[PDB]
């Protein structure tokens, strides 16, 4: 880990140039030293505030919501210094981290970051308050290129299927949990009780990890299967039978 | 009227988004309550049909048991109709529950005063006893059916009210908030545009000041 | 006045006030914060655990805004000078626990508590936003509670403290039981928040016993633990032994009520909140009355013993109900 | 305090339910059963149904299907729920599922 | 790759890509639409039938907004420049079928199929709204149908085409019978759009036999006409003669079923969908399998004859039912 | 024409026009307003009760905006200059009744009826706001009533007059009943407004029997007392005897109907709005067609007699109903 720190009270110009130093080192380590780099830029909202300060110092007029008009090009210049390049066995992955003001997903920072980036991972306040960690809300979260990172030879044969099925059962469980308080518990069918149990154990055994517990992708998949076995095979309708028959038992 | 009449602001936009999502949560929960009431109501209608079908046969058998009793006992009908006194059977209403809605139902119960004891003593005997039994069976079936009918009617009222609530939300309350949100966004764009114009003007005046000084 | 070594001593023997009323010049309104924080840092360097209260960083941001306008600088969101974030950082980040300079080893600190006042309680107000980006603790305000006259009016759903990770060590050394109590209190508050949305949209009929107990313990917490009359002799200040005792008793009640209903669910001898409340109405009264214990006259020993006796009574009542 | 049952049907019907145990005379000495003889007019059968509808301790009401067809307009007026109205068969005329007063609420009865 | 004169060729022998990413100069992103359309006009002038696909005019519009912001122009509707609508109008207007300049008589064309990216499906933002005002066709691909496994994901309810009146001339010459089939197919699908709500209200068993036929033929069209698996050999590419034949046979079945029900509504031997399906399962399976008729091996004449034979069998089956 | 001393004379002899159409030079609008008010002040000083109509002061405010934009000043809201408020206040403040100058004692007036044309129809408009901060009477108009052809389109809820307390000294000695009639009319319209939100969401099944009367009387007043087709010989003009007569009959109907409901709600003879509607279909139509009485084609005595006869008819109908 090469760690760059721009403290809250260090010069905002040093904040402007920190992401670029980070990414320049990442390009050296990736496209010249040929080693897969993961760039974790933290508080790009605190970066955009420094961008605002530098613009106002230049005495440009503000753009939308007070941010410069060119913030799209600038954030793109930061993010798009990523990805694999032909003929060099390295790469650069990025994980920007955004403090969304007012929790408004329309705010310029998250809006533009969604335009340039390829997904979103939501840290969620209801989960955090319930004291789940990592409070990653997997319903609105998305990874538009997950379909390349999985499958045989990359993670395992059943990764995509288990992901889809866990998402489906989690969403149906949230639906059933919303319905429970309206119809009452004894008005629920046995399948809905299975889904409620799955919701509980997905938020308690799979999402919830604890800070210092490291789970390989294989272990995450096996936990996923331990949850999917709450259901008899016929309910796992998004998993192909060729996979159900191989992984489900035990 | 079109708009909620909150004054444009970022605070107002936040409040309106919160309220829109609140009304949408209300819509979803009430729609699920309506679906529970509708599934129960449909089930109850189907069982009304089936129990009317069963009532046909049961009453037909009971009438034949009455015929058989008359065969042995003769014209005891007047005896029974005169010795009324008080009823052995009395029905108790009970508060059932589906969704958040309370369903009145009936429980069969006995006060025990069999005013017609010994009535078949001379001749009626076992045939008259079996008639008592047949019409006790009929009473049970019809009490179940009456609980069914009361649940059916009350669920009809509940469904009408809940559908009216859901339609009210999704045709009045939510569109009202959506219109207010559109208006708030437009007016905030206007505030931003005015600020932009003022700042542009100040910048131009500073440039002109530079030209005046140099 | 305060008690120190068994003698009442004035608080101005250990306090300093930097008055800057609103009509005094704008420049001085700006420099007030810096003068205060520098005095605080002076006593920090001496070696004390200084504590600073800044009555309005919003009215400070007004001085910054006005001065920027007069200087003819370009503003930013809502008109504030774009360097508001950097200024607020330079003010706050002088906080913390420090190993003071100089030879005689020592370690002071400067806590900083800066009030904010956005227009109409707006949570996007640039001073509030820049603050949230700097301050490790935020005790946001719930206007609904303020209007109900529920004091403190803390919005325990969007207020936050990032120091829990640090303090868990101090708790595991001094109040080892406090952390799980805190987690369960937060969980109960959040479950009650969830359940109220259904309760208002549909009604209370459909709730299970677990939901009823969650609601009827969350009301207990919200009214008799998270509510404090700061003007009474007993609740002007709630020592931490009292606070953890109160929370321990309430959470123990939650645990044992849920135990009863969970154990007797799906069974004929069913226990319900409707039974528990009437069975031990006294216990609920004493759980509510816990707040009234007064350290100034009741001893720490007395209060601890009383709360343990309430726990004992609770265990007896639950064991009898079972 | 508990509810009764009331009957509008043949002499055989009233006798059968009476031996079932429904009959009493209330504190007004009113009965809870009408033997339907041809001499009684349709206005009177409707009046009897209305009297049972008004009397609040009656509970369930039973009517032969065809006699209820004659009483229908009062049955159509009885929209409220609390006293149930069971349109029952008869040795004279069978029951039919079609167009029962309660079933008028439905479109799914095929 | 594409087949030309019986040899497999790479379409990069006939395709040029003005491709760039988001970190490229903003003037590059804004100039991309115009560079592409100018190359396409060059080929049009040579007399080729160019097809120019823009991959996000929303992102081009954001490039425009960025350049306008850098210039500090007055921000128009929702932040975009004052002239977004005019620029889009002129750009699309550059499309068209033209008698090219110069001596050798030629016709070329440029078909601008540029995509637009609404915010979460909200068509009210200036770029999408102006694009839908300027453009004449809109294909409305739908993630939901893709989820339902319906490829293509064309929504066929939001989608529309305003060139139908212009193309009636061509169809009345080459595919005389396609126009009524088009009208009837869209009308079937629109009918189903309400029959679904009828099903929700009163259930599928409650629909008259004619509208039951509407539903089953509409599902037939959905599943076996509008659904086209693009990876298969037989129907990756569906020639227009095959498409008109398929829809002709399906609408012939629709009309024949409607006739069977309607002409026996005046009789006790009234016909039903159950009768029709159980009597003509072979015909229904043949219609469903019409897809597999492969243009590459089953020539135009053979597919036409096979569809006409299906028509003969369907005629005989309906007649023998009648 | 108007009758003076029994001789008819045209009103162009007592009207003067100051015309500055929309397309005429913009700066001339300001001079037009000031010329108009100065002429009105002249005729006031002679001791006349002048009335100046300002056909649109929003166009004047736009004249000031454009002139200020040319002058390159810093704008207030939406571009209008900072001094728009001062201009409007100084112009409206020339209005009051006066004891004119000079020796022969006199009395004059200059009423100012200034139409505001707010952009978009929203009263957040700075012209509208600065105007309503000055003018004592606000006849806000509603575009939705205008669409329904409910002309005049006055919004009877938000419109207001601050002169009502000044005029009662005269109302109580020329139309002694009018003040209570007015208060009841306003109460009725407010009650119907309050119900409207409930009925829209819930439907008329929930209405009390007096609330049905309130709704139906309010509909009667809106349709047949408030709205007044200004281009018809019967209602282009409506003297106050006719106005107060119509209101007296409608409020008397309301009182009789509410009494009929409140006397029979406890009985078996329960009177309902439906029963009243069926029984008095004629009386209600007369109350609906009162507006068609012509002030000049039918004398004052005739119209007052007919309204008294309708009152008698109603007082008989209600007795016969009860």
């Amino acid at each position: 880990v090469c760690l760059f720190l721009n403290l809250a009270n260090d010069p905002t110009i040093e904040r402007i140039i920190t992401p670029r130093l980070a990414l320049t080192t990442a390009e050296f380590l990736a496209y010249q030293c040929e080693k897969h780099v993961l760039v974790i830029l933290t508080d790009m909202s605190s970066y955009a505030e420094a961008l605002r300060e530098v613009s106002a110092a230049r005495e440009e007029v503000p753009g939308r919501r007070g941010f410069p008009g060119y913030m799209y090009t600038d954030l793109a210049t930061i993010y798009e210094r990523a990805g694999r390049v032909e003929g060099r066995n390295g790469s650069i992955t990025q994980i920007p981290i955004l403090t969304m003001p007012n929790d408004d997903i329309t705010h310029p920072i998250p809006d533009l970051t969604g335009y340039i980036t390829e997904g979103q991972i939501y840290v969620d306040r209801q989960l955090h308050n319930r004291q789940i960690y990592p409070p990653i809300n997997v319903l609105p979260s998305l990874s538009r290129l997950m379909k390349s990172a999985i499958g045989e030879g990359m993670t395992r044969k059943d990764h995509a299927d288990v992901s889809n099925q866990l998402y489906a059962c989690y969403a149906i469980g949230k639906d059933v949990q919303a319905m429970k308080a309206v119809v009452g518990e004894e008005a629920l069918t046995s399948d809905d009780l299975l889904y409620l149990e799955f919701l509980q154990k997905f938020e308690k055994n799979f999402i919830t990890q604890g800070p210092y517990e490291n789970r390989t992708v294989y272990e995450t998949l096996d936990i996923g299967w331990q949850l999917l076995r709450i259901f008899p095979k016929e309910m796992l309708k998004r998993i192909p039978q060729s996979t159900l028959s191989e992984f489900y038992p035990r | 009227k079109d708009r909620i009449e909150i004054f444009p602001s970022r605070m107002a936009q936040t409040i309106m988004k919160a309220r829109l999502k609140g009304a949408q949560t209300g819509r979803n929960l009430l729609k699920k309550k309506s679906d529970a009431l509708t599934l129960r109501f449909r089930q109850i209608l189907k069982k009304i049909i089936e129990t009317k079908m069963l009532m046909g046969e049961v009453m037909r058998e009971a009438a034949f048991s009455l015929a058989e009793a008359k065969f042995t006992a003769g014209d005891f009908s007047t005896t029974v109709i005169q010795n009324v006194n008080k009823a052995q059977v009395k029905i108790r209403a009970k508060k059932d529950n589906v969704a958040g809605v309370t369903l009145p139902v009936f429980e069969h119960y006995h006060e025990g005063t069999d005013s017609y004891e010994l009535t078949g003593l001379a001749r009626g005997g076992e045939q008259l006893a079996k008639l008592k039994r047949n019409y006790a069976k009929a009473v049970e079936l019809l009490v179940e059916l009456a609980s069914l009918q009361t649940s059916f009617v009350t669920l009809d009222e509940a469904i009408k009210i809940t559908n009216r609530r859901v339609n009210a939300i999704e045709h009045v309350i939510i569109p009202r908030i959506e219109r207010t949100l559109a208006y708030i966004i437009t007016e905030l764009d206007e505030r931003e545009r005015e600020e932009f114009y003022r700042l542009k003007k100040i910048q131009e005046k500073k440039k002109i000041i530079k030209e005046k000084s140099e | 006045t305060m008690e120190v070594d068994g003698k009442v001593e004035s608080i101005m023997k250990r306090t300093a006030l930097v008055a800057n009323t609103s009509n005094m010049p704008v420049a001085a309104r700006e420099a007030s914060i810096y003068t205060g924080i520098t005095l605080s840092e002076y006593f920090r360097d001496m070696g004390y655990h200084v504590s600073m209260m800044a009555d309005s960083t919003s009215r400070w941001a007004e001085a910054l805004r006005e001065i920027s306008g007069r200087l003819a600088e370009m503003p930013a969101d809502s008109g504030y000078p774009a360097y508001l974030g950097a200024r607020l950082a330079s003010f706050y980040e002088r906080a913390g626990r420090v190993k003071c300079l100089g030879n005689p080893e020592r370690e002071g600190s400067v806590s900083i508590v800066g009030a904010v006042s956005p227009p109409g309680g707006d949570f996007s107000d640039p001073v509030t936003s820049a603050t949230l980006g700097i301050v490790q603790v935020f005790w946001g305000l719930d206007k609904k509670l303020a209007q109900r006259k529920h004091f403190p009016s803390v919005n325990w759903l969007i207020s936050y403290s990032k120091y829990m990770r640090a303090l868990d060590e101090y708790y595991d050394k001094h109040f080892t039981e406090f952390v799980p109590l805190r987690t369960k209190a937060k969980e109960i508050l959040q479950e009650e928040e969830d359940l109220a949305e259904i309760v208002q949209l549909v009604g209370k009929a459909s709730l299970a016993e677990t939901d009823k107990i969650t609601l009827e313990v969350a009301k207990l917490i919200k009214d008799d633990f998270l509510q404090q009359n700061g003007y009474t002799p007993y609740d002007r200040f709630c020592p931490f032994y009292k606070t953890v005792g109160m929370l321990s008793n309430m959470i123990s009640f939650y645990d044992m009520a849920r135990r009863a209903v969970e154990t007797t669910a799906q069974s004929d001898n069913k226990i319900t909140w409707s039974i528990i409340r009437e069975h031990m109405g006294e216990i609920l009264y004493k759980l509510s009355s816990m707040k009234f214990k007064d350290p100034v006259k009741d001893g720490e020993a007395k209060i601890k013993a009383d709360y343990a006796q309430l726990l004992e009574d609770m265990q007896n009542a639950f064991r009898s109900l079972e | 305090r508990g509810k009764l049952i009331a009957v509008i049907g043949d002499e055989d019907t009233v006798t059968g339910f009476l031996l079932g145990g429904i009959g009493e005379l209330n504190k007004n000495r009113h009965p809870n059963f009408l033997v339907v003889e041809k001499d009684t007019t349709i206005n009177e059968i409707e009046d009897t149904f209305r009297q049972f509808l008004n009397r609040d301790d009656i509970g369930i009401i039973l009517i032969n299907q065809y006699i209820a067809e004659m009483v229908r307009h009062a049955l159509d007026a009885h929209q409220r729920s609390i006293p149930a109205v069971l349109e029952i068969p008869s040795k004279e005329h069978p029951y039919d599922a079609a167009k029962d007063s309660i079933l008028r609420r439905a479109k799914g009865m095929f």
